[PDB]
């Protein structure tokens, strides 16, 4: 029972690039030369092995069910921008959506220290 | 932490 955002719906999906941006191999060979299906950006088509993206199996499953943005394409799920502090945009460890600290509810001013999950994923 | 900047560092850059 994973929640999808209205603005993530009915949007164009770029043609997936069948190669990992990190290890430069296909779904048939990850870094260990083992099979691993790719995760692909719906904006630009950029793909990566979950292993290359350092995704946990749990995060991998949830991301595959969502409209995912690659590391470069990721916009704030609140304000829909990258902005001045795009490098500091938080990534949810549950769904990998992006959130500026000031766009979080409630707002943050300092970086959380361990695992962080967004307002959408928080119980 | 885990931000966009750290994601770049952690995975080794994109191509
Ligand atoms: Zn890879
Ligand atoms: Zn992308
Ligand atoms: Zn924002
Ligand atoms: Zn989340």
């Amino acid at each position: 029972h994973m929640l999808e955002l209205p603005h993530e719906k009915d949007k164009p999906v770029a043609e997936p690039i069948p190669i990992c941006s990190f290890c430069l191999g296909t779904k048939e060979q990850n870094r260990e030369k083992k099979p691993e299906e790719l995760i692909s950006c719906a904006d630009c088509g950029n793909s990566g092995h979950p292993s290359c993206l350092k995704f946990s199996p749990e995060l991998t499953v949830r991301v595959k069910a969502l409209r995912w943005q690659c590391i470069e394409c990721k916009t704030c799920s609140s304000c829909r921008d990258q902005g001045k502090n795009a490098d500091n945009m938080l990534f949810c460890d549950s769904c990998d959506r992006g959130f500026h600290m000031e766009c979080c509810d409630p707002p943050l001013t300092r970086m959380p220290k361990g695992m962080w999950i967004c307002q959408i994923c928080r119980p | 932490a885990r931000t966009k900047q750290t994601a770049r560092k952690s995975t080794g850059g994109k191509a």
